[PDB]
């Protein structure tokens, strides 16, 4: 057989990870996607609760999700009613 | 006068050991230590709002004698 | 219809116990007979917020957990911390290569640590009283510190030894006015550790 034209594979792989592993995976890389993008932006609003969930302290908001507080960006007049 | 400055103490003596210090001596209803946003320590000065006139005076009479965190503390009338 | 508080408190004979809402109630006399006896509980204090029970923080932070002393005797944080921060280190293709092909003893520690905590260096916690209530505070306010008594920090902060440099000045000043029921034990009530007054 053509040896080396078949599909790659090595020994000791393993296997591809299941729905679930992906699916922690891919929340694992949004919530970096998230963090980085917080980073960059230098938004002092954002906080981690003991419980692990994103709260906007400008807003006084919780988020169930990054994408939540990702489109919490409303917050420019709650900004300006904390600002004083 | 039931606010009372209290100052002369250090970074030890803080709001809550202030605190301890008036439940020692004679209680605060309120405690206003404002801070820095660079800094952000206590600076050992703050604005305790006592119950009464009473505990104010006794604050600045009696109890500002003391050595808060090795510093002589001394409470005046606000 | 339905009577003042002076007329409670004088039915009563506890007009400490008699609520600002307890004379609308169909049955006062009753419920203050009731919130009179030695062993009651009051209403939690959700009933009259608006807000719900333990909701309204949203904004704070807390450490996570404290473990108890032989739990950290025995020492399973260190390496539960160290296999936590090699598996996050890794790889999914690592992963599922530890997977099909896994690794054991990794703690291995005994069993005769793990027996000996939970039985031989078993200790009995703090519990809290029988008419205990918890609020939205109840973690703060830990004096319950007696008045009159001077903290072991400010002894030690103004080189009090176990002789304050202000208790002169407080034998010669009298009781203080804010707290005149508090007794000083040592000037005044002639006082066990930095709890030298109640
Ligand atoms: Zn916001």
């Amino acid at each position: 057989m053509d040896f080396q034209h078949r599909p790659g594979g090595k020994t000791g792989s393993g296997g591809v990870a299941s729905s679930s592993e992906s699916n922690r995976d891919r929340r694992e890389r949004l919530r970096q996607l998230a963090l980085e993008t917080i980073d960059i932006n230098k938004d002092p609003y954002f906080m981690k609760n003991h419980l692990g969930s994103y709260e906007c302290k400008l807003c006084l908001t919780l988020h169930n999700n990054e994408g939540s507080y990702l489109a919490h960006t409303k917050h420019q007049t709650n900004l300006a009613r904390r600002a004083a | 006068d039931a606010t009372v400055y209290v100052g002369g103490l250090d970074e030890k003596v803080s709001e809550p050991l202030l605190w301890e210090l008036f439940l020692q001596a004679g209680p605060v209803v309120n405690t206003h230590m404002p801070k820095d946003r660079v800094t952000g320590q206590h600076q050992g000065y703050g604005f305790v709002e006592f119950l009464s006139e009473e505990d104010a005076d006794y604050a600045i009479k009696i109890m500002n004698m003391i050595k808060l965190y090795g510093k002589p503390i001394r409470v005046n009338k606000a | 219809n339905r009577f003042t508080v002076a007329e409670l408190k004088q039915l009563v004979a506890r007009p400490d116990v008699v609520e600002m809402h307890d004379v609308t109630a169909q049955d006062p006399k009753l419920l203050v007979h009731l919130k009179a006896t030695r062993n009651s509980v009051p209403v939690p204090r959700h009933w009259c917020f608006k807000r719900k029970y333990l909701q309204g923080k949203r904004g704070i932070e807390k450490p996570p957990f404290e473990l108890p002393d032989f739990i950290k005797r025995t020492g399973i944080q260190e390496m539960r911390e160290a296999l936590q921060e090699k598996e996050e280190q890794k790889t999914m293709k690592s992963k599922m290569r530890e997977k099909v092909r896994p690794k054991m003893g990794k703690i291995d520690i005994d069993y005769q640590k793990l027996h000996d905590a939970f039985f031989k260096w078993q200790t009995k916690p703090k519990l809290t009283i029988h008419g205990d209530l918890y609020y939205e505070g109840k973690e703060f306010e830990t004096r319950l510190k007696k008045p009159g008594d001077l903290s072991d920090e400010l002894r030690i902060s103004l080189g009090m030894p176990v002789p304050p440099p202000w208790l002169i000045a407080m034998q010669r000043y009298g009781p203080p006015p804010s707290y005149p029921n508090l007794k000083i034990p040592g000037l005044n009530s002639p006082l066990y550790g930095d709890v030298f007054g109640t």
